[PDB]
């Protein structure tokens, strides 16, 4: 169902834009593993930053799973989720820590969550 | 005498042991492999005169007879660890290493030390030699690796040029 | 005797004991016997010459400096290039161009060079986080 | 996968390792000639700066526009950079350390201009936008104070001229050869370090022909001496740096090589069994 | 390994190409026909042959992608036409 | 058969020379990629020059490639190839342009191309 003509152009755009930031970030692990953060690029170090963010951002906490975590699960609507991702994809997020994003509801909940550190 | 590659012979035996269905092992090779070379190999001794006047009715005292044996064998690509490899490995008593590296460059013979060896030792090798030769084997192994570094590193320390020199005028 | 310094400010170029010097100083020729007094000048390119204890003489060429002389000490600031305002302008000018242009020289590293190539083919492609499966 | 691929990639690996270990030995060559080359400095400076303490600071005073404390109107900045990578986080580190500092000053509507030593600074600061007024490269491992002498006179020029009223030099310090640090130091106006002539007051020179035109040249020649210590000593520090990244990441691949051998093996093993399985039940 | 032996060409889809973006994502350094030139028109018959080769440079160079920086203008204008045409 | 005892001591040497050629400029390329060309010794750029120059003139047309290039085939004794292969190492063929040797056939017909070029 991953069509441009079946779920709109923005919706298709930003899950193509997250896949290529996710590839591009698998490309890079084998150079970080051996040389370590240090050598990349100055743009690299970049899509490092964010691609550390939208692994975690694809995170959620659940109702089912209080019973593990405590933490109360969410919701998040559509409309709600490709506003975030794009968000992160273009930068206007990127001055706000990777665990800020970890284990959130929409991208708002993050924000909100980066003032308690 | 010398066996050129029993490598081969390991094939043919494979093949005329699948042609009697006898069940295969590792490799399809058939399950006793090992003792075919083993019971080859073991053959090539240095029998005691004693042996020797009773096997031959005393027709000869003094004397000990011996036969040596050095079988060849043909890796794929340099992979030691296949599997009739080292089975002969485990069989012998040393090996000599040929290198395709140093064969291509020019080093023929292309012994390769380090790898190579021979576990009988000096006992085997005449006095003048044992003397002339005891340093040139690790001598050597060290300079390989030395002359790898080297590459990289122009502007070399002439307490290791020195050494790099000599390792080849010898190779 | 007194004790001379020729120094660089890269590397220095001479020390040890001496009997006379004789330095071409900015305001004229001179030269040094010991216990001279307190003394600073400039001087200009071209040899200077020193005898050493036991008068064995040499010679050294300085591109210029500053001479200065204390109670036992004399050393000379000696430089590495001529120094004046016809050529530093020309440097400066030089200096500033390249900014402009963008240029950048390629470093003389060869051995660098060549380690740093033969890393970036081995390193390609190897793909090795994908296989083994180590998570990071 | 397959053992034929994981054995290819641990060969890989392996000559990788060799060449970060001759890397390593190698920079840890060159840090000793280079802080040999970083000793050999000391002499002129030390000298020369016990000169300027009799003839300017001393019990007489003199005019010199570099002595004086002025007001701050815009700031230069002399980087030095290294001209090779795998420097560790070296450069960033530092040039973090100056766009703070630069952004403290701008926040007083000061104005900065940078003058770059080394190529990886020229190229940082052209994608940042940075105020790059003059540069040299290519130095690489053979600094020398004749190329220097562009960029410093371009500063002192525009020192002079009023155009700037105070000069940093940002640096590397080598201090361990397990830890370097970053500064930015000073070096117009001229700073006031002790080095007191109250005890000189025994003597003073016969100055030819006077002591103003030799000052002059003395501060000038001075400031060139001080930014080339600076550039040797990062040197050094880049040797150290690149020493000790080289031996982190010989270590790296030592460890990944003990996960692909596990994979190796596994991949060895199970072949084997799946081929001896299609052989045994293949027959009847 | 036996349909490869068969057939005349070969189309190679590659997953790492369709993730980063490059659809379709077929990769031209171990794609093959056989008939190669004889059967296109000849003005693509034309213009083809050089993006072969502006691909193969850049395949021979993309090892220093990730050190391209360091690298020289005189190469860096190849490895970017590469990027281009891909 | 390639020995100096079967092939001749011409020939042999002949061969090794290219070979020593080319795996020199293997190792050259790789700091042209770094610092470019005007950082190598004047017989480094020499010996990269008869490198390429060695390297285009082993290339060939042929009879049956007649139908998909349109070129006609060459036919080239061996004395000529060896000839050739020697007066390009020697450095006789150094004020051509590299282009010259492309496809050419003979070692003449270099000479030849080198003017329409």
């Amino acid at each position: 169902q991953l069509d441009p003509l079946v779920v709109g152009q923005e919706h298709y755009d930003t899950a193509r834009g997250v896949q290529s930031i996710l590839q591009r970030y698998q490309e890079l692990k084998d150079i970080i593993a051996i040389l370590g953060m240090d050598e990349l690029s100055e743009e690299d170090k970049l899509v490092v930053a964010r691609a550390r963010k939208i692994q975690r951002f694809l995170s959620q906490p659940f109702f089912v799973a209080e019973v593990f975590t405590g933490s109360p699960g969410k919701y998040v609507s559509l409309k709600d989720t490709i506003r975030g991702f794009k968000g992160i994809m273009e930068g206007e997020y990127d001055h706000l820590p990777e665990q800020a994003f970890y284990m959130v509801g929409s991208i708002e909940e993050a924000v909100e969550k980066a003032k308690k550190l | 005498i010398i066996y050129d590659d029993l490598s081969k012979q390991a094939v043919a035996y494979r093949q005329i042991s699948l042609l009697l269905r006898r069940p295969p092992g590792r490799e399809a090779f058939p399950g006793d492999v090992f003792y075919l070379h083993s019971r080859l190999l073991e053959r090539a001794a240095r029998v005691n005169a004693e042996y020797v006047e009773a096997f031959t009715k005393g027709e000869v005292k003094g004397k000990t007879g011996s036969l040596t044996a050095l079988p060849i064998i043909e890796t794929q690509a340099g992979d030691v660890s296949a599997f009739v490899p080292t089975n002969v490995i485990s069989i012998t008593d040393g090996q000599i290493f040929l290198e395709t590296n140093l064969f291509n460059a020019g080093i023929r013979p292309a012994v390769n030390p380090g790898i190579s060896v021979s576990r009988v030792g000096g006992a085997a090798q005449t006095k003048i030699m044992k003397k002339l030769s005891g340093g040139i084997r690790t001598a050597l192994a060290q300079y390989r690796e030395l002359a790898a570094f080297s590459q990289f590193a122009s502007d070399l320390d002439d307490a290791t040029r020195k050494q790099l020199d000599h390792g080849q005028k010898v190779t | 005797t007194y004790h001379l310094d020729v120094v660089s400010a890269e590397q220095q170029m001479f020390s040890g004991l001496v009997e006379k010097i004789q330095v071409t100083g900015s305001e004229g020729e001179l030269g040094i016997y010991p216990g001279h007094a307190p003394l600073l000048t400039a001087i200009k390119p071209g040899m200077i010459r020193i005898v050493k204890q036991h008068g064995h003489e040499e010679f050294i060429y300085l591109s210029g400096g500053i001479l200065e002389v204390q109670p036992g000490n004399v050393t000379v600031l000696a430089d590495t290039a001529i120094r004046g305002q016809d050529l530093d302008e020309a440097r400066a000018m030089e200096a500033k161009r390249k900014a402009e242009e963008h240029i950048s020289s390629s470093h003389g590293d060869v051995d660098y060079a060549q380690a740093s190539a033969e890393l970036a083919k081995a390193i390609a492609q190897l793909r090795v986080i994908e296989l083994t499966k180590k998570a990071m | 996968a397959g053992a034929k691929d994981i054995r290819s990639k641990i060969a890989s690996v392996q000559n990788t390792q060799k060449i970060t270990k001759a890397m390593e030995m190698v920079a840890a060559s060159k840090m000793r000639k280079s802080q040999d080359r970083m000793a050999a400095s000391r002499p002129y400076a030390e000298t020369m700066r016990k000169v300027i303490g009799h003839l300017a600071h001393g019990n007489l005073e003199y005019k010199h526009p570099y002595l004086e404390d002025r007001d701050v109107k815009r700031v230069g900045y002399l980087v030095v950079s290294t001209d090779r990578g795998l420097a560790g986080g070296l450069n960033i580190n530092l040039f973090k350390k100056l766009l703070a500092e630069m952004k403290t000053w701008t926040d007083k509507g000061v104005q900065a201009d940078l003058a770059m030593i080394g190529s990886k600074g020229v190229s940082f600061f052209n994608s940042v936008g940075g105020n790059v007024v003059a540069q040299v490269t290519g130095m690489g491992d053979n600094p020398s104070l004749s190329e220097l002498i562009g960029p410093v006179k371009v500063m002192l020029q525009a020192y002079d001229e009023g155009r700037l009223d105070k000069l940093y030099i940002v640096s590397n310090k080598f201090i361990n050869t397990m830890s370097q640090v970053p500064t930015i130091s000073q070096l117009l106006p001229l700073p006031a370090s002790d080095d007191d002539d109250l005890k000189h007051k025994s003597w003073d020179y016969l100055y030819e022909p006077d002591p103003k035109a030799l000052l002059d040249t003395l501060l000038r020649r001075y400031v060139e001496s001080q930014v080339y210590q600076g550039v040797v000593e990062n040197l050094a520090s880049e040797q150290a740096a690149r020493m000790v990244a080289m031996k982190a990441a010989t270590d790296n691949g030592g460890s990944l090589i003990k996960e692909l051998q596990l994979v190796y093996n596994k991949a060895r093993q199970a072949s084997i069994t799946q081929e001896l399985t299609e052989i045994v039940s293949g027959a009847a």
